[PDB]
RNA sequence: UGCGAAUACCGGAGAAUGUUAUCACGGGAGACACACGGCGGGUGCUAACGUCCGUCGUGAAGAGGGAAACAACCCAGACCGC
RNA sequence: GCUGCGGCAGCGACGCUUAUGCGUUGUUGGGUAGGGGAGCGUUCUGUAAGCCUGCGAAGGUGUGCUGUGAGGCAUGCUGGA
């Protein structure tokens, strides 16, 4: 799971299909932009492809 | 049916023509100068302005890495003693205190010196 | 005594000094309301007891004083590629006055 | 205001007397290169004229770390083609300190006009203390 | 090929998010010389700032910071002013 | 790049007000070919033997204010309708 609350790692336009899973998906627009989700598991598939890539921190 | 350029023709050549400066030769006589030219006084204008920021910044903290460190603690310990504290944080820019009040400046070291765990 | 603060930049170096800054807000046109700035000051920083903090006690602010708050000021500032130039723009504020009156 | 401390075009010339005898050799230079532009110095904002005003003495005694003793490109070539490029050795070069070796700042300074203000305008010398051609009033 | 991944692709539900991003029909287009870098390959000598496909990213049509100086590499994408 | 402060414009909302609109707010605003949308200015026609003008028109040159820009105005001087 861990998702609740999730600010975005940083990086501009880099990625290829992962961007989907991110910024025109979670909802994160430009760097250090958080987002809350739920936390619920389905919402960690998102973060897990951008694992050390994205910033979860608490 | 009058094109007749000749009315604003000349408004417009003038216009750009009005570089005070006259820079030098062509760069003031010749409606060459113009889009070569008071183009480029744009251009470089365009990134100056906002690229001075730091070019003052640069010099701000090149004076406060001269002035705090003569009295113990370089720049780069000095900001992280700063740096704790509950409100006091005052930013540099004033920063050039070692300028005019030297004491307080060196009574905002100790805030520092004194301040670093 | 010296003077201190920020909104909207750090701009309070200089003691009274009655220099520019920023905007009220819903209008300018000059008068007052007294609006004390808050305690950034240096302790006001000036007598036998300047001190590291501004944080010399609770409350010390100065009256703000609204001396004129208008002008613009004007610059082209155009940028242009090799085939494009957006040059034609401009962008202005009026940064009010005030005067503000001691520490 | 604009804060910048103007520039009273070189307001201020604090006088000193390096010693050069001793064993730093080219780590010297820096604490002398950054002397006669602002590093002791807080307010006088550099990038614009200043500068300060300190001497070297014998400097002779210098030796570097490695074989650097042995070492050092070294050549001032001229305008002449013809193959010049006058190589010497450091040590070479070392038995008579002149424009260079000593004179390790220059390559050290901002270069080109007013860094070249500063320059060998702090004087050189290879003896320490006898006759000092420069001037002997206050220095530390 | 008597075995067989990753994985891409196909369809089914589900929560959330993105100023229907999706599809259709209709007006106007331009556009079919692309170059480099990474990965998978034909070629060529696992030669070439070589050449031909695939795929992803950048340039083209992106300024800024970075690798001395280097369109393509790294970072980061420029509404204006401080 | 992000944040802070001010300002501009498009859209969704919020506060209301409510043709409407404005303040708060979230967000969008690099850009060749090219598509779409708004405008400035010039010569000529209507409104015009109305209005401006020899107590000085057009034009030339300076200046000041003004608009996002194309440009706008006010006026010194020249100028002679």
């Amino acid at each position: 799971a861990k998702t609740i609350k999730i600010t975005q790692t940083r990086s501009a336009i880099g990625r290829l299909p992962k961007h989907k899973a991110t910024l025109l998906g979670l909802g994160l627009r430009r760097i250090g932009h958080t987002v809350e989700r739920e936390d619920t598991p389905a919402i960690r598939g998102m973060i897990n492809a951008v694992s050390f890539m994205v910033k979860v921190e608490e | 049916a009058r094109v007749k350029r000749g009315v604003i023709a000349r408004a417009r050549h003038k216009k750009i023509l009005k570089q005070a400066k006259g820079y030098y030769g062509a760069r003031s006589r010749v409606y060459r100068v113009a889009f070569q030219a008071v183009i480029k006084a744009g251009q470089y204008a365009y990134r100056d302005r906002r690229q001075r920021k730091r070019q003052f910044r640069q010099l701000w903290i090149a004076r406060i890495n001269a002035a705090a460190r003569q009295n113990g603690i370089s720049y780069s310990k000095f900001i992280n003693g700063l740096k704790k504290a509950s409100v006091e944080i005052d930013r540099k820019i004033l920063a050039d205190i070692a300028v005019f009040d030297k004491v307080a400046f060196t009574a905002l070291v100790e805030k520092a010196k004194a301040a670093l765990a | 005594m010296y003077a201190v603060f920020q909104s909207g930049g750090k701009q309070h170096r200089v003691s009274e000094g009655q220099t520019v800054r920023l905007e009220k807000l819903d209008i300018a046109t000059g008068e007052t309301v007294e609006f004390a700035e808050v305690l950034m000051i240096a302790n006001g920083e000036e007598v036998k007891i300047g001190v590291p903090f501004v944080d010399g006690g609770v409350i010390k602010a100065e009256v703000v004083a609204h001396g004129r708050g208008e002008k613009v000021k004007i610059v082209k500032f155009r940028r242009r590629k090799h085939y494009r130039k957006q040059q034609g723009h401009r962008q202005w504020f009026t940064d009010v006055k005030i005067t503000g009156i001691s520490a | 205001m604009k804060t910048f401390t103007a520039k009273p075009e070189t307001v201020k010339r604090d006088w000193y007397v390096v010693d050069a005898t001793g064993k730093t050799l080219g780590r010297l230079a820096t604490e002398l290169a950054r002397r006669l532009r602002g590093k002791h110095k807080a307010e006088y904002t550099p990038h614009v004229d200043t500068g300060d005003y300190i001497i070297v003495l014998n400097a002779d005694k210098v030796a570097v770390t490695g074989n650097k003793r042995t070492d050092k490109v070294y050549y001032h070539h001229t305008g002449h083609i013809g193959g010049i490029k006058q190589a010497t050795f450091e040590e070479m070069i070392a038995r008579r300190p002149e424009r260079v070796i000593e004179i390790a700042v220059k390559g050290m300074l901002p270069k080109g006009p007013l860094g070249r203000a500063m320059f060998r305008k702090l004087k050189v010398y290879a003896g320490n203390e006898h006759n000092h051609a420069a001037q002997q009033p206050q220095v530390l």
